[PDB]
């Protein structure tokens, strides 16, 4: 039983970061004073975050 | 496109209609403002014309 619980907590670790399918980003802006955009702080919509 | 961009495109056109309609009738008034004072000698000059 411990030899099964140890193997299923390594594939849980190997599923949160390593293979980890994510979203494809569309950039929306509203203020006209930004002019630079780094693609790290793109967060999804408020209605999609509540569903996910 | 994206709906948050199309909301900013469609609302920008609606404000532009509120700008061009207002600024046309500013020229429609001043061309009639020129018309009421042009006929002080020209209509009499039309009788000379």
């Amino acid at each position: 039983t411990f030899e099964h619980l140890n193997r299923d907590t390594l594939r849980y670790i190997n599923l949160l970061k390593r293979l980890s399918v994510d979203l494809a980003k569309q950039v929306e802006v509203s203020d006209p004073s930004v002019t630079v955009y780094e693609m790290d702080k793109w967060v999804p919509s408020e209605k999609l975050q509540g569903i996910l | 496109k994206g709906p948050k961009e199309l909301e900013s495109i469609n609302a920008s056109m609606k404000s532009d209609i509120e700008n061009v309609r207002q600024e046309v009738s500013s020229y429609k008034e001043k061309w009639l403002r020129d018309a009421e004072i042009f006929g002080k000698i020209t209509s009499i000059f039309k009788e000379e014309l």
